[PDB]
């Protein structure tokens, strides 16, 4: 079985560098081109590097050419991107693929490129008096950076009717987002409702109870 | 008796020993090569397959998958019967068929009447 | 740098039927183009390569064909697990030239419609304090996805202070929700009365609205 594991993504600042590996098993690296492709957060596919170690040719897209290099070692059957005068666009989901017709791809890594680390404020989205049965009610995460936060309810224990949004950019340069739940208006003030809003890179968990007014 | 066994690409019969060397017929699309030894193997009495000397290989256009020999896909081409697997078109090629033993260059390019088939074209 | 156009952009579907993803290349380039399908969070999956050849394991519904420089990709009878989105590649020259994508197609499920519930929430007043007021407009289990929402403060139409965000088909019901938050400052907020949200979908509208004092 053909299997590509990646490795290296995460969390780094601009004009500091990242190192990505692609770990292959079933198949020789020297024998086959290596592609990088990398997925900006809501966008499509775009290709960043290749590599052919028998032709013996590393190619660049024209968008990080001179910033990144890419290279292998044939021995260990492992590919590297090497990403170094990182920029805010490089921000991505980097997948390593085999061949140009990629029939096999690794599973992702991410890579974040943060200037600022601000964790997030949450606000509550209080419940109405004024749909006769249904109350929708829900936590507004306010002013982070960068992504992601994680939102869920009571602990999780609440997942039916839960709505959480895709992070707008705001015009500030912060993140923000809104999760909404729909409960019976009868178990309104006997059942309590807690958002759980959580912000790794800023390490802030908030955990905020949503009350009727 | 010694049990029927395809390995190194040829298929060897069942055979029953004598108080035991055997030849190995190749598989579909495998052959042997121009300077090689044939594929032979040695029966013993205990019903064991002993020393064996020689081997096919799958010829131009096709590569070792388990123990057969399969069309090049689409794209890719073996010129050679060596024991390499299916070589991606190169630089500079146009995709090739099934079964390919050299990819077509491209519009406006060629490769030298002296470059071999495993290498890239190059403008004209 | 070969474009790859791909068109539509997004189509709804029912189940069974025939769906065709088109892919016109700026130039020739040969049979050199690929498929893709990718599920969300997930890795794309080779499709179909040299346009007109299946991968190993891809259904048989699924086929590609080529006319000059018009690509296209075609789902025989749609099943429940191709709702997915899908990326035209072209490869031509294997390396001579940048592999370029596709911009995407995503194959959304066909349904009834359904109109929204519309909620409104004023601003919390823990965040009134810190001088900015929010307002979210949360459109509840709609169906189709496009709706018009618009702001009136004191029957006044904002403009260049809200922002939106929309969900992905409900895994049961396949409906959308989506938010909208205008964003005011505190000064602004306390000077008017009067916060109305406006959902159009067709020939109606809903509004929902609130008096800063009640
Ligand atoms: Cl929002
Ligand atoms: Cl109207």
């Amino acid at each position: 079985e053909v299997q590509l594991v990646e490795s290296g993504g995460g969390l780094v600042q601009p004009g500091g560098s990242l190192r990505l590996s692609c770990a292959a098993s079933g198949f020789t690296i020297y024998y086959s081109s290596m592609h990088w492709v990398r997925q900006a957060p809501g966008k499509g596919l775009e290709w960043v590097a290749s590599i052919s170690s028998y032709y013996g040719y590393t190619y660049y897209a024209d968008s990080v050419k001179g910033r990144f290099t890419i290279s292998a070692d044939t021995s260990k059957n492992t590919a590297y991107l090497q990403m170094n005068s990182l920029r805010a666009e490089d921000t991505a989901v980097y997948y390593c693929a085999r061949y140009y017709a990629m029939d096999y791809w690794g599973q992702g890594t991410l890579v974040t490129v943060f200037n600022q680390i601000k964790g997030p404020s949450v606000f509550p989205l209080a419940p109405s008096s004024k749909s006769g049965g249904t109350a929708a009610l829900g936590c507004l995460v306010k002013d982070y950076f960068p992504e992601p936060v994680t939102v869920s309810w009571n602990s999780g224990a609440l997942t039916s009717g839960v709505h959480t949004f895709p992070a707008v950019l705001q015009s500030s340069g912060l993140y923000s987002l809104s999760s909404v739940v729909t409960v019976p208006s009868s178990s309104l003030g006997t059942q309590t409702y807690i958002c759980n809003v959580n912000h790794k890179p800023s390490n802030t968990k908030v955990d905020k109870k949503v009350e009727p007014k | 008796k010694c049990p029927e066994l395809l390995q190194g690409l040829a298929h060897f019969p069942e055979t029953i020993a004598g108080s035991a060397t055997v030849a190995g017929t190749c598989v579909d699309h495998a052959v042997v090569p121009p300077g090689g030894e044939e594929p032979r193997m040695h029966c013993a009495v205990d019903g064991e397959w002993l020393v064996p000397i020689g081997q096919c290989l799958c010829q131009a256009g096709y590569e070792k998958v388990e123990d057969a020999c399969q069309a090049c896909s689409p794209g890719f081409f073996k010129f050679e019967a060596s024991e390499s697997p299916c070589l991606e078109c190169p630089e500079h090629t146009l995709p090739s068929p099934e079964g390919a033993t050299s990819c077509e260059c491209e519009e406006g390019f060629f490769r030298a009447p002296q470059d071999p088939a495993s290498m890239p074209c190059t403008l004209v | 740098d070969i474009q790859m156009t791909q068109s539509p952009s997004s189509l709804s579907a029912s189940v069974g039927d025939r769906v065709t993803i088109t892919c016109r290349a700026s130039q020739s380039v040969s049979s050199a183009v690929a498929w893709y399908q990718q599920k969300p969070g997930k890795a794309p999956k080779l499709l179909i390569y040299s346009a007109s050849s299946l991968y190993s394991g891809v259904p048989s519904r699924f086929s590609g064909s080529r006319s000059g420089t018009d690509f296209t990709l075609t789902i025989s009878s749609l099943q429940p697990e191709d709702f997915a989105t899908y990326y035209c590649q072209q490869y031509y020259g294997y390396g001579g030239y940048p592999i370029t994508f596709g911009q995407g197609t995503k194959v959304e499920i066909k349904r009834t419609v359904a109109a929204p519930s519309v909620f409104i929430f004023p601003p919390s007043d823990e965040q009134l304090k810190s001088g900015t007021a929010s307002v979210v407009c949360l459109l509840n289990n709609f169906y189709p996805r496009e709706a018009k929402v618009s702001w009136y403060v004191d029957n006044a139409l904002q403009s260049g202070n809200s922002q939106e965000s929309v969900t992905e088909q409900d895994s049961k019901d396949s409906t959308y929700s989506l938010s909208s938050t205008l964003t005011l400052s505190k000064a602004d907020y306390e000077k008017h009365k009067v916060y109305a949200c406006e959902v159009t979908q067709g020939t109606t509208s809903v509004t929902k609205s609130f008096n800063r004092g009640e």
